[PDB]
RNA sequence: UAAGUUGGGCACUCUAAGUUGACUGCCGGUGACAAACCGGAGGAAGGUGGGGAUGACGUCAAAUCAUCAUGCCCCUUAUGAUUUGGGCUACACACGUGCUACAAUGGACAAUACAAAGGGCAGCGAAACCGCGAGGUCAAGCAAAUCCCAUAAAGUUGUUCUCAGUUCGGAUUGUAGUCUGCAACUCGACUACAUGAAGCUGGAAUCGCUAGUAAUCGUAGAUCAGCAUGCUACGGUGAAUACGU
């Protein structure tokens, strides 16, 4: 056979997606999304990138993954699958790109500074 | 500026129950947000069995308004809602009424409030209402 | 039968083209030398208010940056040796030349 | 004063513990470091000298 | 307010006279969230009797001032200062047509 | 009354029923429960003769009584009968290792 | 709490020492801190220096709801009006 | 192999230094053609990408003689200096600031998934062992990409509680204990047992915040014999609003 990879990266969450020919099934870790990802049934949204690409499918999946927690770390799949999907076939980047997926979110938290504490308020003023 | 949309919903394929799980999000926990929303959508869905958008559709266009006010000396206008904000309101009332039952379930006032305003009742088709005495008795000074 | 060092200084630019300075002394009289294989290097942190008697709200910031650099070579004999402990220099470096 | 005390950090002690690290160039107990055994402000004026590596600064 | 004194130890005799006059005040309108006073001896060395005193108010504040000889003439020049600083405000009158 | 002591309440589970009289917390009834092979399961005193005997009896292992009051009560005056250095700062709002009184009003005064 | 156990400074109970044996003496002056309440020291006196002036206290029987550092703590009316 | 544990490979992620990259740069439009602005393409990133540092002249006779230094004055068997104890923390009260409760979006209990950062030399004390636990015994390893510290919480799965001043609540006081310290009474923290105050979202008034933000739940570090509802740093989860001025 064959199988496709690529990385993934955001939120201190990184996956090293690695995307086979096949069923359309996951085991991340060796481990199921759906009861390894609490709760999680959003689970659409990480099958979104097949509702437009290639679509329907499927192509099954293999996927080591740490860091970060459920959110970045169940969203930290796409963009090495979507990259992988340009690695597939660079023509759907035209449907990618005008769908997103492939652009990496640069965001991520900030730093602290004087003013914060344990809830990340800074102070008030001088009442009465 | 943009509003910071929200996909679909993942379950059964509308949106607004995102919109409102968020609403329900409190703590910033999803989890039990989400889990007693969609068990309301057990409970509305059984009594008197029908389908979510039935009582939820109808409801939500029982109480959703169309005209609200605001100041201006002190000239309160009535005006026209831009859709976001109609819907934003409807739902606004709907959870910060959905508390104001004072009762013990997760979902029985919901479920009784949105089933009660698919009904044309209860304290939402009411703030629908007061509101639209607002508008109209205020058309006169400030539109 | 190797030999490994680590190395501990706080400039990025010196340390590593010390590195090949001894690793070039190294490869001269030996080879199967391991290149720079690169580590974490964490740094610290030291906070101080800029002020004296009052005013702590208004502060600043310091670290420190600790630099450890891994590098072995293999097939070991008595010339690499002095190749290790011939040319370390800046001394900021801090060699432990081992095994 | 502080004068005498001075030397009460550096006399001796009946037994561990009634002591204090403090600064050596100030004589500020309060707000010292173990590490350099300086007080709070010395470090910042010889943290400008650059006279230790030292870094300083704004990475974080 | 903090009636502190800086280098003078308020008695009970200050702290009389100064709540008296603010109460003069209920004129406009009190309405009593806090209040202060600053006083001090800042040798010259012909050397005082400073007077700083603040007003937290509705939606705002005024703060005041004032040197003089003693503490009396102090009070007393200050006043007549936090109240013109007061008075007035507002009125302010309607509108629009259209 | 009615099992033991005074002032049991009635269809309560065992959880919470066994610990109404003064000197049972939690843990302890569930010890006392543990030894007669007993629990509620739910919400509600299911208790016949059947079990009573033990759970009359075995309730009796402790001072959980107004004797632990009268415990309090003689303790108490064992401390402010001496100088009493700690009797003084019984009154305060003082427990015997300080707690700085300034907002201290408070519960321990009026 | 103490390491197992109970101590004394071991000057004061070295003075005991020689104050128990014979006819026992209703005076003891002392400074008293490290140093606490236990059966050999019955049937005396002592006047633990609070940090202005020692004050006797006789010792009792049952003295054991108190102890030597204080009996009358040094904040002393009160510090407080009321 | 239980286990990246071993063989091997650095391919991947990772890892630290020089590279290329975003500069209205390319185009289209609007524009005194210029200045520019609006839009579009690509691009990982389009409009100083985000933050950090850096804070003009200067005002406040701002603050600090107790950082250090110092003009002047004053002292000098004391306005200096040594020791044991106290006190710097007392409370009818008030001000500020924070913390914790006023509950079923929940409390009690059982099983289970996920981080980042950073400390460690005689310090980090793995496993085992004792114990209701604080802790006590032992001793493998390790100046750290290693070993240890240290296990994340929120959450997920369930059971029960079923709206009480309640298993809310968690102050109060006593009892019995662990660690440190020569020493835990004025004045250390914590563990086990009991006891269960007020309090059902706070009145007028009043405060912050534009997105990974708020809000919330955790983590480490210094200060250290002992000791943070504080400070600093790290992450996890994670929205509503922004018309218009």
């Amino acid at each position: 056979q064959v199988e496709y990879r690529g990385t993934g990266r955001r939120k201190n969450s990184v996956a090293r997606v690695r995307l086979v020919p096949g069923e359309g099934n996951i085991t991340v870790n060796n481990r199921d999304v759906r009861e390894y990802l609490p709760f999680e049934s959003l689970i659409l949204d990480l099958n979104q990138p097949f509702d437009v690409t290639e679509t329907k499918g499927n192509y099954d999946v293999l996927v080591n993954v740490h860091g970060g927690g459920f959110t970045g770390q169940a969203q930290a799949i796409r963009h090495g699958i979507a990259r992988a999907l340009l690695e597939a076939d660079p023509e759907y980047r035209g449907s990618l790109k005008r769908a997103g997926l492939l652009t990496r979110d640069p965001r991520m938290k900030e730093r602290k500074k004087p003013g914060l504490k344990a809830a990340r308020r800074s102070p008030q003023f001088s009442k009465r | 500026v943009p509003k910071r949309d929200v996909l679909p919903d993942p379950i059964h394929n509308s949106k607004l129950v995102t919109k409102l799980i968020n609403k329900i999000m409190l703590d910033g926990k999803r989890g039990t947000a989400q889990r007693i929303l969609y068990s309301a959508f057990d409970l509305v869905e059984q009594r008197s069995g029908r389908d979510a958008l039935e009582v939820f559709e109808e409801a939500i266009n029982n109480i959703m308004p169309v005209l609200e006010v605001k100041a201006r000396s002190n000239y309160q206008v009535p005006v026209e809602v831009r859709p976001e904000r109609r819907t934003t309101l409807g739902l606004r009332w709907l959870v910060n009424y959905a508390r104001l039952r004072g009762e013990k379930t997760m979902e029985d006032r919901l479920a009784n409030e949105i089933l009660d305003a698919a009904n044309n009742t209860g304290g939402a088709v009411k703030k629908r209402e007061d509101t639209h005495k607002m508008a109209e008795a205020n058309k006169a000074f400030a539109h | 039968q190797k030999i490994r060092i680590r190395l501990k200084a706080y400039d990025h630019r010196v340390i590593d083209q010390s590195a090949e300075k001894i690793v070039e002394t190294a490869k001269r009289s030996g080879a199967d030398v391991s290149g720079p294989i690169p580590l974490p290097t964490e740094k610290s942190v030291y906070t101080i208010i800029r002020a004296v008697h009052m005013y702590k709200d208004s502060r600043e910031q310091f670290e420190q940056r600790t630099h450890k650099r891994l590098i072995d070579i293999v097939n070991p004999t008595p010339k690499t040796v002095d190749a290790l402990m011939g040319l370390n220099l800046p001394s900021g470096v801090d060699i432990e030349i081992k095994l | 004063a502080k004068t005498s005390m001075v030397a009460k950090q550096q006399k001796k002690q009946k037994y561990a513990v009634r002591e204090y690290t403090r600064c050596e160039r100030c004589g500020r107990p309060h707000s010292v470091y173990r590490k350099f055994k300086l007080c709070r402000i010395c470090f910042r004026e010889l943290a400008y000298k650059g006279q230790i590596p030292g870094v300083r600064k704004a990475s974080w | 307010f903090e009636i502190h004194g800086d280098n003078l130890t308020i008695t009970d005799a200050i702290r009389n006279y100064i709540e008296e006059k603010i109460g003069k005040l209920e004129r406009y309108f009190n309405d009593v969230p806090n209040a202060v006073a600053h006083v001090k001896v800042k040798t010259y060395s012909n050397s005082a009797t400073k007077i700083e005193v603040t007003i937290p108010l509705k939606n705002v504040t005024l703060r005041a001032e004032e040197r003089n000889d003693d503490l009396y003439a102090g009070i007393d020049l200050i006043n007549n200062k936090l109240e013109r600083q007061v008075r007035k405000y507002k009125t302010r009158i309607n509108r629009k047509s259209r | 009354a009615r099992i033991a002591g005074v002032d049991i309440p009635r269809e309560k589970r065992v959880v919470i029923s066994l610990t109404y009289i003064y000197g049972i917390g939690t843990s302890t009834a569930q010890k006392i429960l543990e030894e007669a092979n007993v629990s509620a399961d739910t919400r509600v005193k299911d208790l016949t003769d059947d079990e009573l005997g033990r759970i009359r009896e075995v309730v009796d292992g402790y001072k959980v009584e107004g004797d632990l009051r009268r415990e309090t009560n003689l303790n108490i005056k064992r401390l402010m009968e001496i100088s009493s250095y700690r009797g003084i700062r019984h009154r305060r709002g003082l427990p015997v290792r300080g707690q700085k009184t300034k907002n201290n009003a408070r519960t321990r005064k009026g | 709490s103490i390491k197992k156990g109970p101590f004394v400074d071991e000057h004061l109970m070295k003075k005991v020492e020689a104050q128990e044996g014979s006819e026992k003496k209703q005076v003891i002056k002392t400074w008293s801190r490290r140093s606490t309440i236990f059966p050999n020291f019955i049937g005396h006196t002592f006047a633990v220096y609070d940090g202005r002036k020692h004050v006797p206290v006789y010792v009792t029987e049952d003295m054991v709801g108190h102890k030597l550092g204080e009996f009358a703590p040094t904040r002393t009316f009160k510090g407080h009006v009321a």
